[PDB]
């Protein structure tokens, strides 16, 4: 039943129906199939050549957006006496709700990830320094630097990108790097051979670590530096759509839920209340 | 014609005289692992009839205040029959599943059960940041129950659960639901004791009710693995 | 009218479903109003530790 | 997917996903109504079509509502479901809705 | 794409094939136009 | 196969799962006025969907002592929807009718209704020489009731009323009756406010009965004009 | 030859023996909505003669100090005849318009009226920041009058209003103006009760004058909808 | 009568005329048609091969100009104690008169809109910071951020453009996004089913909201930041030209008028006065 | 245009077709050169 759809389907004119043994409007929800009643069979229709496009809902476009996945502020200064001029971030797409919810509309996803890094500075006035930063990709669980001036930043094999605050945001693509044919947006299991591991966390789905430091030595005064990382999935393939998240997220480590204090989206009632089932909200007066 | 059905696998057979057609998850059918998708290089064992047969789990009672039940696969069967033995002696397994949920009552009873097969149903815990523990997830043959079926115990919703392979058992219409499940995973095979591909959920969206004589109305689940394959033979765990 | 015998429940339920037909089209993507946050989710900061 | 038609105070969890109808004593009784903006909060918001549509701003196309009766086999009845194009107040009598 | 690795290429927004039936009609027996489903 | 039926006209549709085939009065079907039978020379208006659709009248309650009900056409619809408007703004009208009478109960209920379409049903008054008055005949949407159904309120008999287009609603068998009526008159068109071509009569020949829970058993009438045409446009009456 | 004209639509006809040719707005002619431009999928009703006919509104008196008159379409006709009924029972409407403005006097009278059809004539209020209210815009059959015709009551000018479809009624030359209007909108159909496609404006640029016997000199407007179509049937508003 | 015109029409030589029944200079304005008298018929003409081009008056060029549509100044500082480092603007082409008047020369318009954003800074001296700004497109009526540091800026689906003050003005194209085949420059109606809505305002013609914030945290001192937005319509199609606006504009919400205190452009007299109809202004002495 | 969406393209200043008559002579009956309009 696979076919190429580029526009919404057309409508054909229909006439009066009075056929015994034919009841297109009746269905059996129990079969699990969605009703197949066509407009032409429910009412009398006219012919309509529908030219409405369907490209903006292509999965590639739906998920094809650079969404914020990480925001980190730290102090750039003399740390003689906390993120000391650098930080390490275990990449994940569970911290910011907008991206998280969209990705979670699918069970499995295969995509390459375009990473964009935006840097901002503020004095703690005599001007803003045009600093050089280094973002080093370190595999999940692998050895990360522990100091701004660590020799580990020599990045002999790890990929590192050096960029200035005055340059456009840095950008690079991390390929689909899962050990499987697709990432598991959801994982009903324990990724360990013992029974004490974390539930729902399959490290195979953790792209990796992003170690970011300011290359410049500290200045005589302190600054607040904020690094924002954006991710845009591309060359996407998606499988098994899922029920959208309704309850507010509680943790990046699980699907735990509590609900809002009052509707909407309270554990007790997802939709806001109306006086009764015969009360029409926004009724035209 | 699409109300009667007989399922026969191995030495087991099941008939229903009030079916509602039957569901083939995502329009697929189970099959053995082809050479162009294989990873493990050892010759697999394909037991066929000793494992690809119906296993009936203990029944549950549908009560006026029931919230719903669930069984995870292959966990629910990892300790049953020859399927269980192969699972215990092999590091890797692969298979589809033929699911048949049964529930009959009276022409004076009403109630509607959503019978849905959820892929990767990762449960969430309620009102806490602590993730669910091993014993909260691995229930085995007994299966578990829903705490908040309204949100599928995962913060989403049962209202949109129809996006997953499913059928319904509406007492006035049918007395059974059948769903054929193909292998569903991102890997060609997996370790059966730590990951569940599918979760069978049976939830009463419309409660059981009647004004006739009260009787215990059970719900029974029969599951038949399909096209079983096992790799990585060793001792039993 | 809904008509039932003495032993059937005299109150019955309907379940309503809705879906789009294949003549549907959606345009102009925007952030969904159905999800939001005002703080960091639990564990988010730990990703930096 | 299921519409949350019974989104009323006193209806909790799944009770909100089903509309109960009873044997009536009067004729032509109104049983319930449903607001139709798939872009606003209401019975249609938390549905597959509602949720995805809300990631967009413009929409076009036909919608289909299917109702499954879940009473007992011995129960019978006839209902009339009406869609009223916009323009005025929601009809409150069958003789008006029927048009 | 001037890069040597194909995964570096721009987006691929040309896949217009669909098959809703895998979600809308996953029933083994095809349902007819106006004939009783049961 | 001949027990289920769907009728669709304009923006309206009706289904029944317990029909008894359906009747086409005198084996005919509605049609527009052909040029070789026309009289009025002004170009007619043929509204189609705005008038050729189902109009559901207020229901009536079937009681143990009911004598029967009747609705005259087009009177019953002369003030309903766009059909009513066209009727009021035009001196002449013409149309057929698709009639669907509905009545459901329980498998423990019994009763039989004669559903008959009577052409030119000229009522008679009982025990008086004075002819029926305007208000005795023109009841509109509400319809009227039979005083002496035994003689069809016209001195003849209900026993031989089967000579007219009809069906029955025998509760153990079906829950609806359908009759298609063609234009029936000696003239190609007529003034809708003073003459009724057809009279729909619903009479309980076998009273409603049961020993199960008493419930209000309504009888509902839905009527769809067919192939409507109007001539002689002016202001509304 | 181009001074005499007869317009015939439905059961109505109009003749003039002193016309000035006639205007077809933007060189177009009314037509029904083609399938390749349609949006609403329900089968439309096309009443033809019951709606596509001349409707004559109440006349107005041309006085020495008159500032001008205006009528918005379809508002001016939304409550007249069958056109009005269809408009009230349907959410959507579509149509063109044949406009005929009439004004005769004497060979001793002088005066010149600009008869212009303005698309989307959005009125402005004078000396205030508050936008015009509903009752300032929706006048219906009565129409309204200009406060400052010099700027077309919208801050622009009547001097350049000739950019819109129009004609003039210069008493020494002609006694009528005729303008054919096609559907004018950015949508194939619209809700008739909240939006007016066209505004008919009749403004005396040269005042009425004479030295002969004074008589009441009326100005009459007759409007005939053309190719009417209606969709989205429901109850009347 | 449609044809391709690339130059002004040529003139043909004409001779003496003395024809009975032929009066090209006489016309009937009452028909509504513009005079069709040709120069060749009014006077004796010579032949002229006219090469004057007509391309600068093409609608595409006439409206094809980046016109200022929004100018907003706000204070960038610590707002502990007003636009707090960000602002929201409901896009409209009614605030600046030059663009407004040209667009209003037409009834309907279909065009794609090229948006250019220019940013300027001034200290409230130690130098001007090269700040990073974020302009997020939010559909008309949709959810806009309420704080500079709101999580709503994660822009998971909304389009956002990040730019520096030191970069060239930011630029992007908003497609013709109306739900209709063209924008209604004028709307003689009420866009609501009740009677209390605003007259002449069809939200279908409101492109959307532009939410702009400074991404950098505040500095120790305050600055005045001004954001100017320009719009250039392109791929234009126009319908039904209209009488040009003469009275000064009063509001962006309507066509209300008052006129200047004295001519020109006073409600009472659009053109400035001259002593009499026989007085020649600027007469050559 | 190196962008994938055609609406991103530069201006289109090549449409030289005109039809003034829809504004200058919208009369149903064509007017002749020097013949009386009435
Ligand atoms: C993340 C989340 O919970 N999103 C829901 C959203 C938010 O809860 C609100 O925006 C929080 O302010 O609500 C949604 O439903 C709309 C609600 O509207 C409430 O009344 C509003 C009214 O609609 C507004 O026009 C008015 O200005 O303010 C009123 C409140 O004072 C209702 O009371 C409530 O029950 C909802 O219906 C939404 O669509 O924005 C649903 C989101 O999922």
């Amino acid at each position: 039943v696979e076919s190429i759809i580029k526009t919404a389907t057309d409508t054909v004119k229909s006439e009066i129906n009075a056929e015994l043994g034919v009841v297109p409007s009746l269905n059996a929800v129990e079969t699990g199939a969605t009703s197949n009643t066509e407009p032409e069979e429910a009412i009398q229709t006219r012919t309509v050549i529908n030219q409405h496009g369907v490209s903006e809902t292509l999965v590639e476009n739906f998920l094809g957006r650079a969404a914020l996945v990480s925001k980190k502020s730290f102090e750039y200064k003399n740390h003689a006496s906390t993120h000391k001029n650098f930080f390490k971030w275990t990449i994940n797409t569970k911290s910011f709700v907008q991206l998280r919810r969209k990705l979670e509309l699918f069970t499995y996803l295969r995509f390459d990830a375009e990473i964009t890094i935006l840097t901002t500075v503020a004095v703690n006035y005599m001007g803003l320094p045009d600093l050089t930063l280094q973002a080093m990709f370190v595999p999940t669980g692998a050895l990360t630097p522990k100091e701004q001036d660590s020799f580990h930043w020599q990045s002999g094999s790890n990929a590192s990108v050096f960029f200035k605050i005055s340059d456009p945001p840095a950008r690079m693509t991390i390929p689909f790097m899962c050990i499987n044919s697709a990432y598991s947006v959801f994982y009903d299991g324990f990724a360990g051979f013992e029974k004490n591991g974390l539930y729902g966390i399959n490290p195979a789905d953790t792209i990796g670590n992003l170690c970011v430091r300011i290359v410049n030595e500290h200045q005589p005064v302190g600054f607040t530096v904020t690094v924002r990382v954006y991710m845009k999935p591309k060359h996407i393939k998606a499988w098994a759509p899922r029920p959208p998240r309704t309850m507010p997220y509680m943790s990046i480590a699980n699907a735990n839920y509590k609900g809002r204090d009052t509707a909407p989206n309270t554990l007790n009632a997802i939709i806001g209340n109306r006086a009764s089932v015969t009360t029409m909200p926004h009724n035209i007066v | 014609s699409d109300r009667v059905l007989q399922l026969k696998l191995g030495n087991s057979a099941i008939v229903t005289q009030e079916a509602a057609n039957y569901c083939c998850a995502y329009g697929e059918w189970p099959n053995y692992l082809p050479d162009h998708e294989a990873v493990a290089i050892d010759k697999p064992t394909q037991p066929e009839t000793s494992t690809d047969r119906f296993y009936t789990l203990r029944s549950v009672k549908w009560e006026s205040n029931s919230t719903g039940w669930w069984w995870k696969l292959p966990d629910a069967l990892n300790n049953i029959g020859m399927f269980g033995q192969n699972v215990q002696y092999h590091y890797l397994y692969r298979s589809g599943f033929l699911i048949h949920v049964q529930c009959n009552a009276t022409k004076f009873h009403q109630g509607a059960l959503l019978v849905v097969a959820i892929p990767e149903h990762q449960r969430g815990a309620h009102d806490t940041t602590t993730s669910p523990g091993f014993n909260d997830i691995m229930k085995g043959e007994r299966g578990g129950t829903f705490n908040h079926p309204y949100v599928l115990d995962d913060g989403t919703s049962i209202a949109c659960a129809t996006i997953f392979p499913h059928q319904w058992i509406n007492l006035r219409t049918n007395n059974s639901a059948t769903i054929v499940l193909p292998w569903m995973n991102v890997a060609p095979m997996d370790f059966p004791l730590r990951h569940n591909q599918w979760t069978l959920a049976v939830i009463p969206v419309v409660p059981l009710g009647t004004r006739t004589m009260s009787s215990v109305v059970p719900i029974t689940v029969s599951i038949a693995p399909m096209c079983c394959e096992f790799n990585g033979l060793r001792h039993a765990i | 009218n809904l008509i039932v015998p003495s032993e059937s429940s005299d109150t019955c339920s309907l379940i309503g479903f809705i879906a789009a037909k294949d003549d549907f089209s959606l345009r102009l993507m925007r952030d969904s109003p159905d999800i939001g946050q005002s703080n960091h989710l639990h564990g988010a900061e730990a990703a930096y530790q | 997917s299921m519409m949350e038609i019974n989104n009323t105070d006193g209806a909790n969890g799944m009770e909100r996903l089903r509309v109960d109808i009873s044997v009536q004593a009067d004729l032509d009784q109104l049983l319930f109504n449903i607001p139709l903006d798939i872009q606003l909060d209401g019975p249609l918001r938390n549905t597959l079509v509602g949720n995805i549509s809300r990631y967009y701003t413009h929409w076009s196309g036909s919608l289909e509502m299917t109702f499954m009766f879940c009473g007992s086999f011995m129960a019978t009845g006839k209902l009339i479901l009406c869609y009223t194009p916009p323009g005025g107040s929601c009809p409150t009598t069958r003789e008006t809705a029927m048009l | 794409n001037f890069y040597k690795d194909s995964y570096a290429a721009s987006a691929s927004k040309q896949d217009f094939s669909q098959d809703p039936s895998k979600f809308t009609e996953p029933v083994v027996e095809g349902l007819k136009a106006g004939a009783p489903v049961l």
